[PDB]
């Protein structure tokens, strides 16, 4: 899941 | 289930894709927190700091809660270690779930907009039985980890104590929205 | 199972009983076996029943159970404190638990014990368990304390004791014979022949 | 076993069981839980009584955990129509619907023995609720009017606000004898006399 | 379960009985409980009995029951009808489904709910299921259906109501207080004292 | 079934349960399990016998593999309380708690059929001891006591030492008719 | 089950019996199915009543039984030798077992079987379990082996035969008809 | 037992699959069914965050909380998530099918849908309190469905809030006629 | 446990379970009850074996008492839709559902051994319906939906009236190979 | 399942499961029930360890309520033979077995992390004690001989009197980390 | 029930092992839990490997087990001393019934119990189990009284003890410390 | 329950 | 319970 | 069942 | 059991 | 069984 | 299942 | 099974 | 864990 | 555990 996790 | 391959600019590499996932700092917990389950957390948590002490963890939580010891040896690993650990809520994250939750870094704790948090105080299931003695003793530490619960969640929302004495009485349900707006993540992640 | 039929031969009858039937006539009561609600209530029954037979004459309650539920406990207590009738308390077998709250709680001077008998008194116990939630354990655990207190008391009283004492003495299984109950204060006189 | 006692009457000395032997002086039992069956038995003693006699009072002795609430509500109903002041006694402990019964009784005329203990508390399922997301509202939402009615009907019972019932209704609320006096449950505590 | 004996004074003669069969002698019957084959087709014998005993005097239908078996009930239903007297129906407790239909079904200006008892009405269920071919399943879900719709049917002229109003009120548990089955029509009455 | 059967009076005609019927010559039975019921029936029919007649013997029939400790002992007080001479005799088998009630009888009155059984031996325990060791202590001296106080009390019935009873109840001891009255628990065997 | 009530017309007067108790009433008792330590203190009750309403008339003991307990069996073998009236014997259905032992255990010249009757006679059987030290086990052990020659012993005494035709022929299961139990000195007459 | 086919590398038949960016949904839906879908998807992105992802479904529903974990990836993630119903897809399984890339959701022609309610296997106990919070929660979960469901069948929610108070079947052809899915794929 | 083959290919020496053997030369087996697990896994075997060559015949090996329809229907719609022609034989038997895809193969090479058996029926199920009338009738009617729908499919399959399939599985319907050929269900015993 | 990571290295790289490469630094586990099959498993560790390196630490991780008694100790005699130091660290709890071996560890080297909760008291058996008096009476003792060497190693782990270990382990006594240090039952606490 | 997995080094290569294998290398074998066929077979099986590997070294038996089948148990005594290696025994947690048994019967000398090892000793029991005439009971009875003979006889020459002290002293539930475990004869040494 | 049943 | 109840 | 028993 | 109970 | 039990 | 899923 | 499968 | 454990 | 085992 990024931005931001990562 | 199922294999994955990782190219890496070592040699190409067979992974199961949890330990592919593991490769990018991803940490999984997924279903009831046991001795077994977060110790497995506890571990991944140590290897990706060694591996790196500086970059971000995250750690992704599916989860209905479970054994509060089994949860504190996550919660602790959280803190100790020098990576900061971001966490994500998908699908949800129910009473310890909800606690290691909250216990991200500030600033990076995210869930899916769709993602479900649900808060409340200690309970036991199975039962406290035989003497009064026994009975008061092991009342006695409920009651202090009800409290210590409270004081920490406070502290990981920005919220007073009587808020969350007042909000854990029973099961609290949480949209993600709800959940942003009591302190518990910081952000909802759309797209 | 077979209860044997008796007869009693009156004067303007001659009568059939059941023998414990036969036995409630000369004013003894039976507790035996666990305490329930229904085998209390039964034993409340009864003395209320004698009493108003003639609320002058003794009654004698023959106990041999290992206790059961203090509330069913507590109303065979309270009807024994209630009546107008001495309840003389007699211990045959084993009298443990709420049936050592019981037997202690017969008329002073009135509480006896067959030579071999068995008394045992301890703190509250709970089988089961105590669910679910911290609010509702607290709830339950400050109860079965207050329980534990009223208990302590109670029986302080009943064996002419100091309420440390009580404490100190039930604070796990304390099994006594008949002369350390009679030397404790619990019962009166151990019976001869 | 129900012991056998005998009664003279004119023309006919007659064996009785104890309990329909106490019933002869209008004396109703509750004793262990609540149910239809041990519930219906209670109004048809309640309706013979004032068929014997409309004007005597009553004495209803309660010993139970409580039990099924559309159980209890026939007894409550039946206690509140016929002619006769339903007395109300606790002995061993009147909790749930055994408590709101006891506190349902003719006002002036609740009475609990020394160690009796009372529990009130919200409405309590067992079993479940499946499965349908339409039918589990429509239970909740009865279950929510029967816990407004309860608190409503005890709220009248010991002369109280609904909000008192609802706060003190909301987890287990144990009482000493002398509490439920003071909360308007009951009016006497008995002794001896 | 202990059922207690009381005494009915006739013609100089003296009458043991157990206390159902002395509210029988009112003309009172009981249906407590589910409905099966068993308890619906006692109720049917003393319904036919009490007639034989005097066909002009009414007769009071006490009924506390979730319901049960659809044709058991239908037993009951059809004896009301075809007998003589007047069947006054009286909800003590809850009258749910089979329960309800049959408390409607009372002689119209007789049907008599006490203040706190609780109706409720639903379409017919089946648990247990319904397995095997589909040629089957079809045949029995055609019954069933056809079960809906009478029991609906009847439902409404009980009520004196429109049929698409029973219909929608039936689509799932519908829980009603005494005064709501009145203002229904379900019932003529609520008892007070 | 229990056979139903006319009883010879000089009062008339009354039927009774055979077992009414011989309680009627003072006949007592022990069969079976002893349980608290089982033996609480036998204290009230001692009882009962002693109110219609407090110098005629009574006859203890016992055909019994034992039970209960402290409801043996209920029977046991009350034999030894009550005037009437209480005479024992064992059909069948008298093991346990079944032998110490049998040797219990008066002196002389104490009887065995030729092929009766008669069995001794120290108390057994079933379930368990649980849990604590404070607790399982308690319970273990209490349990010791307890075969002391039975060897005691049974050395005294055979007029034999508690240093004979204890060598002999260490494992299952079984014992003919014959071998039981030479050893002291009955006094006379029925031809 | 149902038992029908039976009516005696006994002269002047009426009384109404269970059929058990009326046959009671012509000294015929029956000792169906299992013997245990009930169904055998229950056919002793009889024996005793029916001698003390006629201690010279015999006594007729039908017996429809695959056996069970030893002991059990015991008090009722012992009481039939013991009481003044002769105890005939009669075989209905079977007598295995126990059955058998009591069976051949009636008065000599007075026992007797239906034409169809079954008898089986063996050596002693234990189900269930003898668990524990060896010392526990020697000693059941040899308990048992006493209750096998003693059984052989008495057999052999009542089939008028020698005790190596009893131990050879009752190793293992021995069924015989009618005819053989007469010819093998168990039984005297077929009706 | 599953095949393993060779591709120099072999391969277990699903992981196989999975290369050519096909991901299965079958049987109920659980955290674990669920999260493994979930890590197939941010997986088949990090490969190529252009490329479409190919969804199978063949499912009888499961966990709610578990199907928005799948949901919220699918609406997450750059690839466009193509769906695809073979068997069936009932209840949460019907949902994420649903939930395809408008245009790009599929089934086989007799392939099952079907749409309900929310509802509880097993019960509610406890206090009236408890009950109450969670019927309430219940209840949200229904009224979300609902109004998603209309969203994703471009239908407006007193539409959904009456089809989905019973269990609703649909045949291929009337699923596509209520919005729920875009094509039927004959061969 | 599965035995261990060695195949050989060019450069090759490469060990295989037997099945995944057997499956190289394009034979997929469908064993025992049909399930969303066992059904699916045959359509990944069809996907893949359409994959390696869109062209060439598949041969789709059935011992089968039936099972899962909405299963069964993934495999048959798998069938239809890839461009191989799917060939059916039955081992054993092919009963219910396992019936109605042996009689989906390619018309022409639908097979039986010899000493085959093969049944039809009605749908049934297993397990009950509850509970409420209204649920009732809307499961009901779902499964006179598939009664029809797999009478009208099995029709077409077996090249008959209707009627035929409709009055034949009313009750269980046990057929030899020839039987099953001379019905229209498969097209040749060998 | 357990992630598969990689050591990269002076060797290459291998392939490790998360917990054997935990094991290349010197940490071993305790996690859960402390059986005969865990407690084995943790002593191999432990010898294996020392051999690779006898001066360097060990770092034995404990998350346990305990467990058997005689599995436990061959932990603390592995511990305390061996030459290198053994220190012990506690995440989530240790209870019982396992608050022995944490006190246990290499004096100056145990500790616990913040949220970590202890718990020490008396031994208890589960299952029971049953059969014979002679036999309950052994197994009392020896329960006794346990409670008394525990008490008297616990005190000189904690360099406490004897007297307050037994008082303190009377009924189930529950510590926090600070608690537990102040106590003298571990050394630091790690924040 | 994950085993961990650790590396070897040696001439010419690196290797992996579980770490009972690589505890194998090393002539340690053990007995941990109840002895069964299964566990006792295994421990034959290590003990012949190890004496075909090196027929002069010792082997290390360690023991942590609560007893088990006798027959089983007999198989690892007869392999202990029918091979040429000295079977050194250690005992950690503990040795009871059988296990007290197989541990003192390792080489004189070689017997060894870790500080706070439990030892026990008892004579034979039959669990609950056993029906039948009354001649198969007898059988059965006799030939566990001569199992019962067997193990005293052989114990009291393990311990180097009288006969009489063995019978004595296994009549009932016989526990042991380390220290008294080595007054008995059972074990040599005591390891600090 | 009278007047009127009955 | 007299008095008053009874 | 006589003679003779009874 | 008297004296004195009866 | 007398004599002498009865 | 092609064109188009893929 | 061939011919013709395969 | 370090410092100190590693 | 050496010395000396092994
Ligand atoms: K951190
Ligand atoms: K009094
Ligand atoms: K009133
Ligand atoms: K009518
Ligand atoms: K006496
Ligand atoms: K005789
Ligand atoms: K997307
Ligand atoms: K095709
Ligand atoms: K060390
Ligand atoms: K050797």
């Amino acid at each position: 899941f990024s931005p931001a996790a990562p | 289930v199922p294999t994955v391959i990782e190219q890496s600019g070592r040699g190409e590499r067979a992974f199961d894709i949890y330990s592919r996932l593991l490769k990018e700092r991803i940490v999984f917990l997924v279903g009831p927190v046991t001795d077994e389950s977060a110790n497995l957390v506890v571990a991944q948590l140590l290897f990706l700091e060694s591996e790196n002490p500086d970059k971000d963890i995250f750690f992704y939580i599916n989860s209905p809660g479970g054994s509060v010891t089994a949860g504190m040896s996550i919660y602790d690993t959280m803190n100790f270690i020098k990576p900061d650990v971001s966490t994500l809520c998908l699908g949800q994250a129910a009473s310890m779930g909800a606690f290691l939750l909250s216990a991200g870094e500030k600033g990076k704790r995210f869930a899916l907009p769709n993602s479900r948090i649900m808060i409340h105080q200690p309970l036991i299931s199975g039962g406290l039985g035989g003497q009064a003695s026994d009975i008061e003793i092991h009342a006695r530490e409920l009651l202090k980890i009800k409290e210590k619960l409270n004081r920490l969640m406070a502290k990981h929302c920005d919220r007073d104590l009587a808020d969350l004495e007042r909000d854990t009485d029973r099961d609290n349900f949480m949209s993600a929205e709800e959940a942003k707006e009591y302190g518990l993540i910081d952000q909802i992640l759309e797209n």
